[PDB]
Order: structure tokens, then C-alpha cells, then sequence
């Protein structure tokens, strides 16, 4: 009932078994007297599988004895991994101790079922008035984060974290493999003096890591946020989960690594792959459920002319939302640092959201169209040579430029104030009292890191 | 006239300017399309 | 023995199976656990087959044999507002289906003596569709456009406008997510549309296979009308999903790829499918019923989609599928983008049929409309650079922009055959000529409105009865002469 | 003796008889107890033959056996075969009763020989103004079409079917079609109602047969229409026989399609390495030998609306008048859409069609192509910026353009206008009139599918 | 003197031979051995000296030199010059012809372009006049 | 500090064993692989803490932490960022210093382009002068 390996190329490891025991697609094997293990990815006769190693790859050579647990990888999923850091097996590697969860999860599931799903379209409501009104999320859909190098693109993942805690007492679960930039502090530390870390799980790995570890780590995490959502209150009902999901790598290999989030490998394994099967089925697994949702949250890098339309649409196609960080507007003292015009979303529909959104949207892009057109001749002379109705849109469009900006809660460190979430009502009401031009007598500046409207009154009453 | 020479003149440099990067762009494609044929030929060579 | 094999090899889906010698091509085979399985190809000592549905649970060594009858579903009126998988099980849970009938999913289509012209219209409820690419009952149009142009929007109104034609409707779904087929089901049980409709879905979650027989069992469950004297209409929500599917289907079973990868018989795919929709003559209708009905004719008609890549029809499905059907209806992304919501390209786009495929007020009032926009839009395009233009370049250049701007319409919003026709006889005989550029779309709504609260019979004669004469004519011409004056925009 | 399957793929089966049975390539073999035949096409040793499955294929079971016919697949000829249609081993489809007739002939042939070849010597005239003036035709002739889908190729056919080949003495006409099953059926029915149906012979298979059937269907017309060549009676010598062949394209994809399932490398842009040999050994049998004139009109498919692929590239030296469709000229309204330039034929000589008629072509295709590189410049520089001269080419250019389209009595029912069929002598007269500088003040917009030039006259009033 | 009509054909018909025999394909599936075809063809059209004349009719020709001219044929697709096969045989060659399609149809019927024609062996193979 | 005089050579020669040991050549310039080539390579360099060190040495180093500095070069062809092995690296490095061949002849010596050229790492780095 034991095995011998007979052939290792690559990733890929034949292990051949006994006539009347083959282990099944996906079981987990061990090696012995070695730290690696196996899954079994397919089966080719005369009892033979093949396979791809998990585990550390050292001392790895033909003929040493495999046994089988007859089971898939399963992971450790509660409440006890919340503020841990951990490996593709789930091991701890923070040296924090081991882990007081008892439970596990396989790692591979079928997607809900059709009477599962959703009765209707609802809207994940964030803390960024930005986010809400020009591109608004969907509970389960997909979201890319679309960015240079100059942004860190982490303070906003923060502050996500933050807010679905404080508003719908969600939890998130992180899973990335590699840094592709160092110059921030690493994640763990930004979250440890942030005082975030006590809402979050972590699962990691390295380019240096045998290549089954940096496949599987997705499917981790996945696990870790469907045990988080079902979990019920004593109401029963859900909670909601984000999933950050980061892309591991550029376009090089995400073009196959950002599928591996769904299902396909970036060249990572030469010999014959079973990914078909995985693809949909890894991608129908973030959807909203009638108990909860689980939305995923996927960076990505883009050099340049590489996003939104003319992408190679690989990822374009089955994202939801994109958001779009421009460094000009981050070199203008503007955080969050997200252009209105090249961010957009499938859910600014009347449909979904409604006709009063959708009619308050749309307009403010038109002045920001304005504006930008204006630009050179705003840049060619100033509103002396501009005519009339120009500078007012002029003025408007510097005013909701300005108000886009809002203080962050993970700043308190930095910030004497706690930090504001604005409720969408808000943010709806505040923007179409200032396209009504009823707060065009209002100085300049009172929108700018004043966050609500109501506060900016204020702040134009005391100054 | 001399106004119409400065303008015909700055055309022309524009028109210069223009096919260099055209042409940088067709050497790119000339040679990215032939290495896609010989790979897909190289499949049939292995579809037996 | 004879009858009874081993698998031998599972991967992604493919089983091989060794023994069996008595199976035949596309036969059945079950296997252990109450899965299904069909045999695709015979070598010269292994089986490959495909298994449809949850593949991990099979092994090697488990045992399978040859059922002996090809694949069949059920079929009947009793699949009317029910949503179904490939198979036919009902996935929304409302009960079993009380199935009567079962038919064979791979068929062949009638012979040329059996069929008949077309010579009946299908209404979709466009202005742009039904006076320019009419439709008939027996026609297969296509759809072809680029991600996000509204492909599937222009479907859904088709099968919303049959509520009083009679005419029964099916809609497939291949590759697509759960929700938007959920969402789908609830638009259109809002509109009282379910209650003449069926449902298949083949989601990406459900295995390749699944996303390969969708179209099949769909159109053998459309031919139950068409085959009995009544008329069918089947929507494919998108093929390019399976011919990726076939491919990935066809490269496991070890068949050598090519052009694009796509092995052969690609071609001979989608056409073997888009060849079942057709009017048939009476008389293969009384020899099928054995005399139940007479005097009675079919037909099914289909309006398959197809997507590009940034606009490619130069690919090898675009290509390979425009030769089959009978028109295109074509969409660009520069139109939607641009404002145009029903972005439809005049020139590219034709219908084979022709006017025979319409009323007789649709047919002679709407009279080569679509050429005068294909010359308008070449007159426009070289009018920029001429210095001067004679008078006959720009009464031209005014009656193309009034056409075209004419001819947009909102979501959800059929218009009738007689709103049709007066919008048309109004732009033919030129009483907009002074109207402005712009608000157009409020003029034209409001004479709708107007001729649908006054003249309620001529209206009600002109949608019952498709005719145009000297009086039919004249009060309609009298009518908008009223409201041109004593009126207000 | 008897053969048995051994291994079926598609619609490739192959089969091993006994080591001195084996049947000699393009044999036919009847399966029994099915209607379904086979076709060799290679020797791969050991006793085993390729073959090809000439219908289709249903409750086919390895084992089973097949007889040898030994000889090719041989076909019904002569005088009865007229008013009938049939598939394309020979039987009839039109219900009518099976066809009574004993001489038979076999699919496959040798092309004639060099020693047996003919000269052109008179023209023929079809009515169409563009194809009388810019490619004229010649009897024994061959011609081809070539354009994209959607461009009226069919349209076009069948107005030469109409105009020439309605009413001719004894043209003992042929037509080898296939395509869309609608536009058959509509074609019997309108032949039958003229009565010329006593005269024409109809090979017909639909395009949902298997690859099998859609190999062979034209060999079968062109089988039928050699004898009608052939035969004399009592020094009759036969009559001008006409050819119309729509299904040559299918007769390429099916060598494709089974190509691959062979054995055989692949070749170029996804083709099989044998086309031109393959478009040889059809081409080079529609000829008019000097026993008898054969006049062949063939439609040839352009795939993705380029010249340059390798199937309609080698058509090219294959015919003898070629007409070519343009898709920007049928987008631009005008039909019949031909291309006066990249549009040539042999008899366009001045030795064969007079001096006049070669001074006005020319002339024609020299302001046409004159006009045509004057478009850049016109999008660069302004109108008024050309010589006059220039003008006068551009708007001579213009009206010459919109001068080649008329209106076909066949396509009435697109449009509801009425067809028109103009005289040679016509069209020559009109063309040197405005060629001259005459016709100038006329407005471009009365040369749209006018007919002759007095029609242009009269419709100079209206508009 | 010696005219080859389309050296294309012979290349696709090679090319087919060399595929039915599975020789290892290369750009457009041609073999390695496609230059080799050619360059061994073209390069035998030659003038040989009064010597080798004399040596191979053993004295019968005395004072004598012998020749031999070639003239190829090409066609283009859409004026591709780049593809395998034209640019192949260019490099073989002491000049080149150029017809144009432009040229032709506007008048010219010689249709010879001159600015992308040169001879190498130039004046040297002209009479005095 | 180690500097790599130029990782685009190492591609090469990557490409060339992997093209010898008969892997596909896929649709790229160089196979996909070569990304990780230079990332596993590229990850190694990095500052560890105090504990490390003390962990490392057995007690016998303390108060010290350790540090590499890596300094790879890469080679465009006329001035392309946009091929596949140049975008790969610009990904996953701290900072890039751009120099151009128009400042080099046009007596700029050392022609580091400002307006592109960036550290990402701001006084941290720096002495407070
Ligand atoms: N006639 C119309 N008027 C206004 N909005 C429209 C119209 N047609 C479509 N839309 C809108 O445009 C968008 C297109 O959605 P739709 O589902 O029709 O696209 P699609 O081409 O099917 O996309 P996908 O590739 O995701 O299937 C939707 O927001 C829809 O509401
Ligand atoms: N003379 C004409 N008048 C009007 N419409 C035409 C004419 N010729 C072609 N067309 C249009 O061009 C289309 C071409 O269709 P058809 O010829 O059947 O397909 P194909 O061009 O692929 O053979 C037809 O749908 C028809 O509407
Ligand atoms: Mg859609």
C-alpha cells in the first residue's frame, strides 16, 4: 500500500502504486522520511498518478517510499487564525506558537449550487466616497486594482480592511505569493501598527518555494473566507468577506498567474496539467450566497497603454470594477489617489442602483470632461480671457476635485482626527447640493480633507 | 507667403518624424508575426 | 464481454475505457454511481469517452458497459416556464417534469423537396431591425459584435415581443455566471414572458461537455412545434463558448490540432446545428402527424451570438459562422460608445430574405432605406473636405442625419407594427424636413403618443391586420397633418 | 474478398482486407446492411487501407464487414438525367421516380492532353454593363468570381443564368451547386415554372453532410457535363454545354478538414501541403476540348476578405476572365459592386474587340487609377489646393463610378425597381460620351442604377 | 538562352514533395535545404574561357568561349519583396526587374520601374553606340 | 553590493538551454520561465534584522544587522522598455535609473534622464545633508 517514485521532471513527480489502491484526483500523499508532499493531479494506468510537490524539495530522488492519507490538503479555518501568518499547508511561520483551531477544510469544493444564489443585486458600501459613487462594488463581484509603482496601493487595501469591519462586521483573509516592490514597511508590519491585524488572515509564499506552493495558495485563502462567511450570528444571518487576493506577478506571467486565481498555471508545470476542470469552478466560487458574499479584491501592474480597453483583455474580460490609480493626481497632494474618468464599474446602471445615482453620476464626469478639455486654455490664460458659464464649471470642477479627498482611519496615528465613514446617502446628498450650485458661495479649500460635506460647512464657518 | 513656407516646412519635419516611428513599429510586428507561425508549425510537427 | 469494460485512464473529464467491442459511435454508457457518458471515438483497442457530469468520483478499474440507445431528452409542452439543465433536470425546484416524450439529440435536418419559402414576418420590437434586416419565420439571423456592445439585451426583447404572436421561444446559456442567468430568469418572469418559455443552462461551473450539447437539446426541444404545425424560436446566448469547449473537448481525445489550434470539423459543427432551422411544407407535416392536422406548416427560427476580439471578423469562427446564416445584424463599440444605444451598422449588415419576410404597409412604405444610408454615410465621410456643396449634397446629408438619428430606441420598449409604420411614412414623405437635428426622439414620441390616445381603430385595424390602402393611407397622412399643427413638442 | 473495420475517427475508417484482395486507391466499398460506401484514398501497408465514409455515419460499430466493388464510384449519364435532381452518388432526391438509364461513367478521370486543346474565337454578351466593357467574355470561356461573404456572388450568378442561359439553342445546361438549403428549393421551384427545367441537369448536397460527401460533389458535375460535351449525333457534335459550378470552396475546406486526420504535416496558414495539385486535377477538366465547348462560370470564396490567402491565390492562373467584388463598394451602396481595377481578362485585346473598345478602357482604368492617389492628398491638403485638371479627374472619377451599377431583373425583390439589360453598343457610346467631357453639368446623383444613358437624361429632371 | 517561368511553383512543389516526405519544417513549413535548391541552379549559367572550350571538345573548337543566359521569374503577393523565397533569390542574382501594379494601370504598359532596377555587370555588356 | 554586468545575456543563454533540451518555444521571444529566473535571483537580496543575525552567528555577533545590495544591468534594443525581458525586470525592482543614447552624444556624459529615472526610496536612504 505504499508507492515509489519513478520520474521527476519539473514540478512534476510520477509515483507509481499497487494495482488495487491508486489514490484518487487530489488526495494528499507523504513522503517519507522527507518534509515534501504530493497532490495527485491525474491518472495514467497500470496504477501509476501523477503528481505535484507541496512540500520543501530537498533530498528528492527516484525510489523512496510515498504513503497515502487518503484525504484532500486540508487547511485549519476559525477564529483562532485571525492575526496569524501562515504557509500553503497552514502551517505557522511567525513564530507565534501553533495554532488553538481544531477544525479543518478541504481546500477543493464545488460551487453553490443554482437555488443558492442571490434574490438581487446589492451594493457593498465602502468608507471611500470615491469608490461609491464613481465605481461601485457589488457584493460577490470582482474588482482590479489598476496601478504604477509610485502608489503604494496598499493604504487603500487598509482601509478596506478597516471599514467593512467597522460598518458590516465583515472579516477579510489576505493570500499573496512574492513582493513585487519592498519600499513600504511589508504588509505584516503596516497591519501590526495599524492595529488591523486582529481582523485578518494571512497565507504566504516565496518564488523560492517548490512550484506547487506558489500554485494552491489561492485556494487556501478561498477556504479561509467561505468558513468565515457561512458562519451565522445568533440572528443567523452571514457576514460578508473581502478577499485580497493580490496578483502575484506582472502580466508576464499574469496572463496564466491571474487565471491560476481561476484556475490555470503561468508555465509553471511543463508536463500535461488537470486546470480545465479547475477553471469556472475556482472562478464561480466568489459569488453572494443567500446566508453571505465573498468578494475578491486582485491588484494588477500595468506599465503603460495596457489597461481598461486596449488591455489584452485576459483580465479585463471578467473583471466587474476597475480602479485606476493616476500618479499626477497623487503628485498633487490627493489621497485617495483615484481618477474619476478612467475608473468604472458594470454596476452604474439605473437598473441596478437606480435612476437618482445614475443621474447624479455622469454629471459630474461631464465636468471633469470639461475641465480637462479646458485645461490648455485654462493653461493658455486665465479666467480673464475665459467667457462666462466656464468658470463657474472651472470653479465646480476644482471644488469636487478637492472634496474627493477624505481623512483615513488607518492614519489615526498621523491624524488628530479618527478618521470619517461617510454613509452613501451622504455622499449622494452632499454632490447633487453642490451640482445645484446652492454651495458655490462656499470658499475654496473648506472641501479639502474636511471629508463630509456637513463637516466642510463647518470648516468654511470657522475659516 | 513666407507664412505658408513656415507652415508647409514644420508639415514636412512632422511627416518625417512620422514614418521613423512607423517604421520602428512594422520591424516590431514583422518579426513578432513570424515567430508565431513556426510555433504553431512546430505543434503540427508533434500532432502525430 | 462484449459489453462490459475497465477505465483505464482519467484526466480533465476524457475516460478510456479498454473491452467493449460492440459500442457504437455516440452510443450511451453508464458508468458506477448513475453517471453518463458517450463514446466519441473507437480506436483500434481503447474507447475515449466523455463523462457528463462530476467526474472525480470516477476510478481506474471501475467497471462500465454499453447502455445500447443514443442520447435523448425529454421534450413536450410541458417544459414551459421551467429551467433545465443539458440533461433536462429541472435545477429551479419546482417538481419533476411529468415528461411524455423523448427525442434523439443528434438528427438530421429535412431534405430541399420538404421545405418552403419564407413568407411570414417574426417581430422584434427594433425600428432599426424591422424595417431595415427584416426577419421571417424559418430565417437564422446572427448577431455578431464586440464584449459589452448589448448582445444579450436584443435577444431578450425578441422573446418579450412574442407575448401575443403565439409563437413559443427557448433560450440557452453556455459559459456564463450563475447570477446573470438568475437575474435573466427574474427579468423575465417580472414581464409575464415565462409563460411560453424554456430555459437551458450550461454555467461555467458545469463540465465542458455540458457546454457542448446545450445548443443540441435546445434545438431538439424547438422542434417540437415546428414539427407539429406551429412555429418555434430558439436563442444560443453565445457559440464561441462551444467551440472553445469542443476544442479543449477534441484536443484531450488526442486529435491532431489545427489553424488557431481548433481541429478540423469546426466548421462542420456549427453548421450540422444551424441547419435544423427551417420552414417545412405541409405535406411533411401530415405525413410526421400521420394526419392528426392538415393544411398546416412549421417553422423554427434562430438568432445565434457571436463575439469578437476588438473587432475581428477575420478569425476562424467570425469567418467560418457568417457563411452559414442568412444575415448579420453587426454592432460597434465606436456607436455605443458614442451614443448610439442600438449601435447597428447600415451597409455591413444584410438580411438574405429580403422583403418577403414582412407586411404588406412595412413592405412598401419602408423601400430601400438601408441603401440611402450606406450612400449617406460615404457622402458624409468625403463632404468634409469640399469647399462647396450643391443643393441635391446637402438635402442629402440633412435627410441621412434625420434617418439616423431617427432610429434610436430604449431598452425595454417595443414599439407596435402600426407606431412602425407611421414613424416610417412620416420620415419617406418628409414632414420632419423643418423639425430641428436635434430633439427628434421627443417628436416622434409624442406623434406615438398622440395617434395611440386619438384613431384607436385605425390603429387597432392596422396592428390586426398588416394592409395599406388609398383610405388606409389617407387618414394616416390626415392624422399627422393634424398634429403637425394644434400641437406642442 | 472481405474486409473488416478495425478502427473509426470522424469520419476517417480504416480497413484490413487479406494480404492479395486489396483494393486500389479511389476503389468504392459498400458496408453491408447500411447504406453508407467508402472511398480510398491510401495504401498504408500490411493490408490496410484509409478510407473515407461516403455519407453518414450512424450505428457504426468496429467488426463489421465490407465488399469490394472494385471500380471507381460511377454515375448515371445521358439524355434522361435531364429535369432531375440528385445526391451525389447518383440518386434522385426529387421524388419523381428512380432515373432510367444504363450508361454509367466513373467520377474519376484523366485530364486531355496537350494535343487536344482548343482557341477562344467568339465573344459572348451577358447585358451587364461593367462585364461587357472592362472583362468581355468569351464562348468555351472560363470565368470566375471572386469576393467576400455578403458581397453577391450568388446574386450575380444568378443573373447570369438568367440573361444568357435562359433561352439559348440546345445549351443543354449543368448545375453542380450546393450552399444554403433555402436559396435551393426556391431555384427548382422558379425553373419549373419556366419551363427550362427539360434542360438542365442538378447535382445538389447540402452543407451539413459529412466531409465525406462535400469531397466529392463537383467530380460528379463535371462527370455529367463531359458526356454532354462529348456526344455527337448523326455529326451534331453536341451543342455548347454550360457549367455553373457554387460549391468549389467546400471542395478545399473538406481536404483540410481531412488532411489533418490523414497523417500529413501541416502547410502554410493551416493548410494541407497538397492544395495546388488538388486545385489542378479539378480545374484542369472544365475545358472545351475540340470535340465540343464547354462555358464554366465558377464562385470562389475569399476568407477573411483577403486575396493573398493561398486558396484564392492560386485560382488566379486557373481562369480566364476573373471578376473581382470589393466589399468597401458594396458597403458603399453600389451594386452589382465590381472593382473596375484588380478586374482583367485574355480577350481584352485589341486584335479581338476592336480598336475603339480597347481606347476606352483604357481610358477608363487610367482616370480611375489616376483618381485613386489623389485621396490622400485631398485628406491632407484642402480641395482647393489641386490643379484643375485634378478636379475634373475627381469628378469624372465620381460619375464613372456611380455609372457601373444598374438594377437586375432578379433582384426585385430587394428593392422593387425592375431590371434592365443594356446593349454593348450602348454602354461603348455612353462611355466615350462621357469620357469627352460631355455630361459634365449632369449631377452625379442621376448615374445610380440608371440603365442606358437617355435614362440618365430623364432622370437628370427629378434629381 | 534560358527563361524558367515561375521558379514559385517549383519552390510550393518542392516544398510539397519535402513535407510528404517529413523533412523538418521552417518558415512557411518550407525545408532547410530551399536555398541550396536555387543557388545551385542559377549559379550554372556562366561564360567559360576559350580554355575549357578547348579542353572539352578535345581541339575540335579552337578561339571559341561559350555562354549561357538566364532569366527567372518571381511573383509577389501584395509587393511582399520580404517573404522567404524573393528574398532568397535576390541574394543569388546579378540584378533585378521590378514591374509595378500602379505603373500598369496607369498607362505605362512596359510597367519597368526604374529607381529599384539595377545590373551589376552595368555598361560593360553594351555595344559602342 | 554585487552588480550583474548585464542578466539579458543570462536570458539568452537560458533560452538557448531550453531550447536544446526540446521544450516548446511558445508564441513569445523567450519562454515564460525566464520571469522566475529572474525573480528567485532577485528576491535573495534584502536587510535582515538583529535577531537574525544573532540566531544565525550562536551569540557570537549582536547589535548588528545585516545587508546585500544588488545591481543588475539590463540592454534594450533602440530604446524598446516595452519587450518582453526589460518589462519583467521593471516590475519587480525597488527603482530604475534610465540612460539615453541622445543625452550620451549630445555631450552630456553622464546621461541619467531625470524625468523617468526614479528611486521610490526618499531621505530614508539619504544623510540628512
Ligand atoms: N438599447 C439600449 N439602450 C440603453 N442601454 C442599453 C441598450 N442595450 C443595452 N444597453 C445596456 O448596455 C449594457 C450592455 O449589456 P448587455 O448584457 O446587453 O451586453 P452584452 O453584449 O450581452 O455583454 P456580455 O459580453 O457581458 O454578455 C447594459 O448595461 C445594458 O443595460
Ligand atoms: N443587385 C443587387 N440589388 C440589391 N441587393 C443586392 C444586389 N446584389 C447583392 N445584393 C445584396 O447582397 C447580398 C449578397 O447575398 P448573396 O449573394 O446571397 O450571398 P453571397 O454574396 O455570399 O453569395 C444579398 O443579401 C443582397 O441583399
Ligand atoms: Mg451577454
Amino acid at each position: 500500500s505504499s508507492g515509489r517514485i519513478i520520474q521527476i521532471i519539473g514540478a512534476v513527480i510520477d509515483v507509481e502504486f499497487e494495482r488495487t489502491s491508486v489514490p484518487k484526483i487530489y488526495d494528499a500523499l507523504q513522503v517519507d522520511g522527507t518534509e515534501t508532499t504530493l497532490e495527485v493531479q491525474q491518472q495514467l494506468g497500470d496504477g501509476v498518478v501523477r503528481t505535484i510537490a507541496m512540500g520543501s524539495t530537498e533530498g528528492l530522488k527516484r525510489g523512496l517510499t510515498v504513503t497515502s492519507t487518503n484525504a484532500p490538503i486540508s487547511v485549519p479555518v476559525g477564529t483562532a487564525t485571525l492575526g496569524r501568518i501562515m504557509d500553503v499547508l497552514g502551517r505557522p511561520i511567525d513564530e507565534a506558537g501553533p495554532v488553538a483551531t481544531e477544525e479543518r477544510l478541504p481546500i477543493h469544493r464545488q460551487a453553490p449550487s443554482y437555488a443558492e444564489q442571490a434574490a438581487s443585486t446589492d451594493l457593498l458600501e465602502t468608507g471611500i466616497k470615491v469608490i461609491d459613487l464613481l465605481c461601485p462594488f457589488a457584493k460577490g463581484g470582482k474588482v482590479g486594482l489598476f496601478g504604477g509603482a509610485g502608489v503604494g496601493k496598499t493604504v487603500n487595501m487598509m482601509e478596506l480592511i478597516n471599514n467593512i469591519a467597522k460598518a458590516h462586521s465583515g472579516l477579510s483573509v489576505f493570500a499573496g505569493v512574492g513582493e513585487r516592490t519592498r519600499e513600504g514597511n511589508d504588509f505584516y508590519h503596516e497591519m501590526k501598527d495599524s492595529n488591523v491585524l486582529d481582523k485578518v488572515a494571512m497565507v504566504y509564499g516565496q518564488m523560492n518555494e517548490p512550484p506547487g506552493n506558489r500554485l494552491r495558495v489561492a485556494l487556501t485563502g478561498l477556504t479561509m473566507a467561505e468558513y468565515f462567511r457561512d458562519e451565522k450570528d445568533e440572528n443567523g444571518k452571514g457576514r460578508d468577506v473581502l478577499l485580497f487576493v493580490d496578483n502575484i506577478y506582472r502580466y508576464t506571467l499574469a496572463g496564466t498567474e491571474v487565471s491560476a486565481l481561476l484556475g490555470r498555471m503561468p508555465s509553471a508545470v511543463g508536463y500535461q496539467p488537470t486546470l480545465a476542470e479547475e477553471m469556472g469552478v475556482l472562478q464561480e466560487r466568489i459569488t453572494s450566497t443567500k446566508s453571505g458574499s465573498i468578494t475578491s479584491i486582485q491588484a494588477v501592474y500595468v506599465p503603460a497603454d495596457d489597461l481598461t480597453d486596449p488591455s489584452p483583455a485576459t483580465t479585463f474580460a471578467h473583471l466587474d470594477a476597475t480602479v485606476v490609480l493616476s500618479r499626477d493626481i497623487a503628485s498633487s497632494g490627493i489621497y485617495p489617489a483615484i481618477d474619476p474618468l478612467d475608473s468604472t464599474s458594470r454596476q452604474l446602471d439605473p437598473l441596478v442602483v437606480g435612476q437618482e445615482h445614475y443621474e447624479i453620476a455622469r454629471a459630474v464626469q461631464n465636468v471633469l470632461q470639461r475641465y480637462k478639455e479646458l485645461k490648455d486654455i485654462i493653461a493658455i490664460l486665465g479666467m480673464d480671457e475665459l467667457a462666462e458659464e466656464d468658470k463657474l464649471v472651472v470653479y465646480r470642477a476644482r471644488k469636487i476635485q478637492r472634496f474627493f479627498s477624505q481623512p483615513f482611519h488607518v492614519a489615526e496615528v498621523f491624524t488628530g482626527a479618527p478618521g470619517k465613514l461617510v454613509p452613501l446617502k451622504e455622499t449622494i446628498r452632499g454632490f447633487k447640493g453642490l451640482l445645484a450650485g446652492e454651495y458655490d458661495h462656499i470658499p475654496e479649500q473648506a472641501f479639502y480633507m474636511v471629508g463630509g460635506i456637513d463637516e466642510v460647512i463647518a470648516k468654511a464657518e470657522k475659516l | 507667403q513666407s507664412a505658408r513656407m513656415v507652415a508647409m516646412k514644420a508639415a514636412t519635419d512632422n511627416a518625417g518624424q512620422l514614418i521613423k516611428d512607423l517604421q520602428l513599429i512594422y520591424n516590431k510586428l514583422r518579426q513578432a508575426a513570424i515567430t508565431q507561425e513556426i510555433s504553431e508549425i512546430v505543434g503540427g510537427a508533434a500532432a502525430v | 464481454a462484449k459489453n462490459e469494460g475497465t477505465i483505464v485512464m482519467v484526466s480533465d473529464g476524457i475516460v478510456r475505457i479498454h473491452g467493449l467491442a460492440d459500442a457504437m459511435y455516440g452510443e450511451m454508457i453508464e458508468f458506477d454511481g448513475g453517471l453518463f457518458g458517450m463514446a466519441l471515438n473507437l480506436e483500434q483497442d481503447s474507447v475515449g469517452a466523455v463523462v457528463l457530469g462530476n467526474y472525480l468520483s470516477l476510478q481506474e478499474g471501475q467497471k462500465a458497459r454499453c447502455t445500447g440507445r443514443v442520447l435523448e431528452v425529454p421534450v413536450g409542452p410541458e417544459l414551459l416556464g421551467r429551467v433545465v439543465d443539458a440533461l433536462g433536470n429541472p435545477i429551479d425546484g419546482k417538481g419533476p417534469i411529468d415528461a411524455k416524450l423523448t427525442d434523439a439529440v443528434e438528427k438530421v435536418a429535412p431534405g430541399v423537396i420538404w421545405r418552403q419559402s419564407v413568407d411570414q414576418p417574426v417581430q422584434t420590437g427594433y425600428k432599426s431591425v424591422d424595417t431595415m434586416i427584416p426577419v421571417g419565420r424559418g430565417q437564422r439571423e446572427l448577431i455578431i459584435g464586440d464584449r459589452q456592445t448589448g448582445k444579450t439585451a436584443m435577444a431578450i426583447d425578441a422573446i418579450i415581443a412574442q407575448k401575443n404572436s403565439g409563437i413559443k421561444c427557448v433560450y440557452v446559456a453556455i459559459g456564463q455566471k450563475q447570477s446573470t442567468i438568475a437575474n435573466v430568469v427574474r427579468k423575465l418572469e417580472e414581464t409575464g414572458a415565462m409563460a411560453y418559455t424554456t430555459v437551458v443552462a450550461a454555467a461555467a461551473a458545469d463540465p465542458a461537455a455540458m457546454q457542448y450539447l446545450a445548443p443540441y437539446s435546445g434545438c431538439t426541444m424547438g422542434e417540437y412545434f415546428r414539427d407539429r404545425g406551429e412555429d418555434a424560436l430558439i436563442i444560443y446566448d453565445d457559440l464561441s463558448k462551444q467551440a472553445v469547449a469542443y476544442r479543449q473537448i477534441s484536443l484531450l481525445l488526442r486529435r491532431p490540432p489545427g489553424r488557431e489550434a481548433y481541429p478540423g470539423d469546426v466548421f462542420y459543427l456549427h453548421s450540422r446545428l444551424l441547419e435544423r432551422a427551417s420552414r417545412v411544407s405541409a405535406e411533411y407535416v401530415e405525413k410526421f402527424t400521420n394526419g392528426a392536422v392538415t393544411g398546416k406548416t412549421g417553422s423554427l427560427t434562430a438568432l445565434p451570438i457571436i463575439e469578437t476580439q476588438a473587432g475581428d471578423v477575420s478569425a476562424f469562427v467570425p469567418t467560418n459562422v457568417i457563411s452559414i446564416t442568412d444575415g448579420q445584424i453587426f454592432l460597434e463599440t465606436s456607436l455605443f460608445n458614442a451614443g448610439i444605444r442600438p449601435a447597428v451598422n447600415a451597409g455591413i449588415s444584410v438580411s438574405r430574405v429580403g422583403g418577403s419576410a414582412q407586411t404588406k404597409i412595412i413592405k412598401k412604405l419602408s423601400g430601400g432605406i438601408r441603401t440611402a444610408l450606406a450612400q449617406y454615410r460615404e457622402l458624409a465621410a468625403f463632404a468634409q473636405f469640399a469647399s462647396d456643396l450643391d443643393e441635391a449634397t446637402r438635402k442629402q446629408l440633412e435627410h441621412g442625419q434625420r434617418v439616423t438619428e431617427l432610429m434610436k430606441q430604449k431598452q425595454y420598449a417595443p414599439y407596435s407594427i402600426a407606431d412602425q409604420a407611421v414613424s416610417v411614412y412620416a420620415s419617406n414623405e418628409g414632414y420632419m424636413a423643418d423639425v430641428e437635428v436635434k430633439k427628434i426622439v421627443d417628436f416622434d414620441a409624442a406623434l406615438i403618443a398622440y395617434f395611440r390616445s386619438e384613431y384607436a381603430p385605425l390603429m387597432k385595424q392596422i396592428d390586426e391586420t398588416g394592409d395599406y390602402n388609398k383610405d388606409i393611407e389617407a387618414a394616416i397622412k390626415a392624422g399627422i397633418e393634424s398634429f403637425k399643427a394644434t400641437q406642442t413638442y
